[PDB]
């Protein structure tokens, strides 16, 4: 139950059946504000 | 005039010529200002661009639309986001500060707000289409992740105005609130108003001074300060909030189309042991999110009672299949009986003297004694129904007790009765968990509603009526 | 293998072959007879029409593309107008150089912040400037099999506030059109439409907007359109379901949006590197350059710029394609970042709002459906069997039909449009010659169903349902052909809708609308009850 990005898959013909194979085969533990907190600090801006 | 939190700005100005008219004490000194003063022009206190922006904002019909603008300060260049709105009076605008001064991280949270509005309704969306409870608890759940407070929970609004907890999730820490009532009392109805006017409402600390707002003296209508969202709370919900423990607040609507005009369902309020001012972009998120929210819960609703009245015609129809063979007495004696035709904890029958129990329902003298009331008082009329014994003139009353408290009946001739018992509304209520405080809500919740039982519906009036006619016919036709 | 779908990809990848080697010695395609010919493909042919349709190196002349490793910030692989797109030309753009080289220091630590990242990241996309002339870039940043590609898009150079103020002006009216679809009253589907693409019409602002609603057998309808008056209409129109290979619906499920800046550009190539083995995939990337074959559609119908977004509702967890909204204009328009998700914003609500209608309706459905099943058991029981289809409510008002009839030892009463009463015995005598031992019998033609009568009853009745209520006596449904209401206000060598509504009229012909499962049961329903009855007498 989180909120995730949008992972992209492609279509290959494999065994005479069509399949939809993944593209890529440390979850997050933080909320939301957290992440918004740490990626949006201006510090090297000095 | 009024009082707003300490976190913003307040300033009134005239919609003809760009005229202040009122500010706040707060405006003169975070701004950059050491000027101010009274009767001067706001495009001067910022620059060029900021003042062409208002000006947009000021021609435009709608002052919705264009909210929020991004302007900036002149004797400092901070930026400072701007809320707009028209009181028929003049302009009034609201300034907050900003953290991110840097220009390139502004789009991309402009931006971000957007996509994680609509990553959120999109996990919403997955869900099947069948209950109202994972709806509430999906919604508190993404709610809570996006604002990282302390506690979500979503309140449901009865037919009387008092509200219920339906849903929660909070840190393993505190004592859960779910499942808590609370009297209508607690809600005035100017809340309500404002809810369903602004779907907003926001406070980030209780024991913060509020500061004054200085008015013109060219006006005698004083401020109405309805709309603004930076709007000091009230001495008697700051208390509260104060007793119990939770400083920040959140609160949002959850809005219904019925019977057209706006119904208001519920809220969603958060709560923080600590001040907390969230950024802009999550707060519009969440905003988007919740009419995705109201959308969905409306389906359900709808859906819902469909399926209600679907049943209720299937389990009538088989009732009168039932009748139809033999005796009319083998109503009480299978398994579908009148007890699964409404919601109800016990329900009779009499007949030519036999009277024939169902669930939870009293002695057949005290049967013979409310019958003889019926004739005694009400002998014209073709059915009944009170939601409790007391205060409906009983004196007889205290010999049920609390368990036949609910009523409904509908008469068949002149002496045989149909039958339909409630309990009082405490035994569906466990809360397992003189100063302002929920515990003190659900004790005098429990006082003021004790000795009555939950109303019946309308639903439940078609569905006796119809039974009742059906009845009435089989009767005529022997 | 049952579904349309599998059945429809090799037939979709026959098509594209058939259009390549019609392109590669350079004649015309020809539609309606390539349509006619195909109705047995190896596993190669199907291998490289999904290559070609996934892996192809074009991208649209309106971006630049550049890929690198997740290791090192080395690039892997770029586009050829992108060395003239930053500024670049006067090595600095070559393989295996650093890609933070190429923007300003803060652009590259923004780019680095979002490189190393999680499930999650909150910068997507990314505003940044060009080392050279400052130009500023849309950057979106997504994850491929052998590293991360980004898709730059110009921007307009303006100050930010404008940019902000665009963004959430663009908010509000979506905001504004969700409220005012909101403020409608239910249980109807086409003023949902039309609400929709007038509001999406607004909003946007493209030339023409249109409602594609795809039916069980595949294929698309226009119900809902929003003109610029001297267009001509399109509404109304039914075109094969093959005009959509599989591969696009696909796509398309994957991400809500596709547009298409021009079709009369020249695609630009992608080049790469020897160590990888196969070509690039783009199937997740927004630049990539669309097929020969749309193009070539496209530019003869008269449309130059397009944008179609996905309608997606629940199916029993499970989505499910319901249609697409799509905008055309005649000329070069890209409309910027934020209109986008506004839109898919806008989508997400009409879905929702679709599911709902479409829920009541079928609940709406089946309480009529029960309704006129007592009614019908009321008047059964009251009189002669034989009554129940001389006073209305009668068995048409059971299910959607033209016509129905009932055989009762010998007695057969007309309803509607039917056969007389020799083809009656002729059709019965087939029945029971071939179709014995069977409860029911549903058949959406009676042509393809065998019957050796279907040319002389002609194009009154088609399509055909028959209830066993006795050994003797059976009861019918009759439909016309599905060409009776199809209507539209409008030599198939070139790609034209015209030519679509033709190779449509003519798969079609002598075939009615399927019968749904719902009717189906209702029939069962009511002829369970009808022997049950029969039985007690
Ligand atoms: C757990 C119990 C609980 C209760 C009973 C509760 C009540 C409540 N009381 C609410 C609001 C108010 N309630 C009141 C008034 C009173 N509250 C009481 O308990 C008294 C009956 C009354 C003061 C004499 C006022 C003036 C407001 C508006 C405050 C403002 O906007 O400045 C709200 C709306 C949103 C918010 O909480 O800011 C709620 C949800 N919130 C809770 O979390
Ligand atoms: C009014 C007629 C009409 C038709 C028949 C129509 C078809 C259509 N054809 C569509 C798509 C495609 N159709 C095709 C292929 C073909 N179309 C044909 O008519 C041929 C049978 C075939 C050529 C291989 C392809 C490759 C696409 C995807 C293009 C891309 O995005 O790269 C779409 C959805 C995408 C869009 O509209 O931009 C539509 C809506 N659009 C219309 O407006």
């Amino acid at each position: 139950c989180r909120l995730s990005d949008q992972e992209y898959m492609e279509l290959v013909f494999e065994n005479g059946q069509i399949l939809a194979k993944g593209q890529r085969s440390n979850q997050r533990t933080k909320s939301i504000m957290d992440l918004y907190e740490a990626e949006y600090n201006e510090d090297f801006m000095k | 005039g009024g009082y707003i939190q300490p976190f913003g700005c307040m300033i009134a100005v005239d919609e003809s010529s760009f005229r202040i008219i009122g500010y706040s004490e707060n405006a003169r000194e975070m701004l950059g200002i050491m000027i101010l003063a009274m009767g001067t022009d706001v495009r001067s206190l910022f620059t060029s661009s900021s003042s062409i922006l208002l000006e947009r904002a000021f021609v435009a019909r709608e002052i919705t639309l264009l909210n929020p603008v991004w302007i900036h300060s002149k004797n400092t260049g901070k930026p400072f986001y701007a809320i707009l709105h028209r009181i028929d009076v003049g302009v009034v605008i609201d300034l907050e500060p900003a953290r991110t001064e840097d220009p390139a991280l502004s789009i991309a949270g402009a931006v971000q707000s957007q996509k994680l509005a609509v990553r959120a309704i999109s996990q919403l969306q997955a869900l099947p289409g069948g209950d109202i409870k994972l709806l509430c608890d999906t919604v508190v759940e993404s709610v809570r992740d996006l604002t990282g407070y302390d506690r979500v929970m979503v309140h449901k609004f009865h037919e009387d105005e008092h509200g219920e907890v339906v849903a929660e999730s909070k840190r393993d820490d505190l004592e859960p609130y779910i499942g808590l009532h609370y009297p209508a009392t607690d809600i005035p109805q100017a809340s309500r108003f404002l809810f369903k006017q602004n779907r907003v409402r926001m406070i980030v600390d209780c024991n913060a001074t509020p500061v004054l707002v200085v008015q013109d003296d060219r006006l005698t209508q004083s401020m109405c300060l309805v709309g603004s969202t930076l709007r000091a709370p009230h001495g008697c919900h700051s208390q509260y909030m104060a007793n119990m423990g939770s400083i920040a607040s959140l609160a949002m609507a959850v809005i219904i189309n019925g019977n057209s005009s706006m119904r208001l369902w519920g809220l969603v309020v958060c709560h923080h042991t600590s001040s907390r001012c969230i950024p802009f972009p999550l707060r519009y998120a969440c905003e988007f999110l919740m009419q995705a929210f109201g959308l969905q819960l409306n389906m359900e609703l709808q859906l819902a009672l469909q399926m209600s009245e679907k049943r209720v015609l299937r389990t009538q129809t088989l009732l009168c299949d039932m009748l139809l063979r033999d005796s009319p007495a083998g109503i009480v004696t299978q398994s579908p009986s009148i007890m699964d035709l409404v919601k109800c904890d016990g329900a009779a029958f009499l007949y030519h003297g036999k009277y024939y129990p169902l669930g939870v329902a009293p002695s057949e003298v005290q049967i013979k004694d409310v019958v003889e009331w019926l004739l005694a008082n009400h002998a014209d009329s073709t059915g009944l129904s009170t939601d409790s014994l007391g205060d409906a003139g009983y004196p007889g009353a205290a010999a049920l007790g609390d368990a036949v408290c609910g009523m409904a009946v509908a008469y068949i001739t002149k002496r045989d009765f149909l039958f339909w018992f409630r309990s009082h509304t405490a035994k569906e209520i466990k809360w397992g968990g003189q100063r302002m405080h929920p515990r003190s809500s659900f004790q005098a919740f429990l006082e003021v509603v004790k000795s009555r039982s939950q109303p019946w519906e309308t639903a439940e009036m078609d569905a006796i009526h119809s039974l009742q006619l059906i009845l009435r016919d089989s009767f005529k036709e022997s």
